[PDB]
């Protein structure tokens, strides 16, 4: 979140303007004589009007190619970043922990570590909500 | 705001919502933060458009204000 902060404020942004856009574009396809009833359509093309007009997919790359001063240095640090993150992918599918917002997960910009706070599973009161079954597979 | 309250033509904060906000702003600091906190929501501020942007504006001068420590 503070890296995405950065990209956002070094431009002339501040990532609540993403917000802003995708309720507007939400809410223009609302009204009378509808263009979009179905949601879906409507939020890929806001999602790749997000990633096309404000925040590109190349901004953790070039930041952290940015931080340090080698090329040794940020090859070992994706190195090390691709190994914490599946171990951090591992922890967050196994105990089914809730979602991972880039303000939860944190890493270290001197070995490539990956950790996250709030480590909170998700239990759902519902047994109903299942793809398996509810009787035969467990009991 | 993002729980599709409405379709969002001119949306209203809920009762709860200004209730816990009124009980917060007894539950802040006494002499100088409550009456300015306070005009900000009895002039019916809370429309859920200023009041994310009093709030967003508040956010922005309060960081300000810790990043000059």
């Amino acid at each position: 979140h503070e890296i995405h902060n950065e990209f956002c404020k070094k431009k002339g942004f501040d990532p609540d303007d993403i917000q802003d856009f995708m309720a507007d574009k939400l809410n223009a396809a609302h009204d009378d004589a509808l263009p979009a009833p179905d949601m879906t359509i409507l939020k890929v093309e806001i999602f790749n009007s997000i990633q096309t007009m404000f925040v590109p997919s190349n901004v953790l790359k070039d930041h952290f190619t940015s931080l340090f001063t080698q090329f040794e240095d940020f090859w070992l640090f994706r190195k090390q970043f691709a190994s914490q993150y599946s171990s951090f992918v591992f922890m967050s599918y196994m105990m089914m922990i809730n979602n991972r917002t880039p303000h939860k997960i944190h890493v270290d910009k001197t070995s490539g570590n990956v950790f996250t706070l709030e480590m909170l599973p998700s239990r759902f009161p519902y047994e109903r909500v299942k793809p398996l079954l509810k009787n035969h597979d467990l009991s | 705001y993002n729980r599709l309250p409405f379709p969002r033509k001119n949306p209203k904060l809920p009762e709860n919502t200004e209730k816990n906000l009124v009980k917060f702003s007894t539950t802040l600091l006494a002499p100088y933060i409550r009456p300015k906190f306070n005009a900000d929501f009895i002039d019916n501020k809370p429309d859920y458009e200023t009041y994310i942007k009093r709030l967003r504006y508040w956010r922005r001068r309060l960081e300000n204000k810790l990043d000059r420590a």
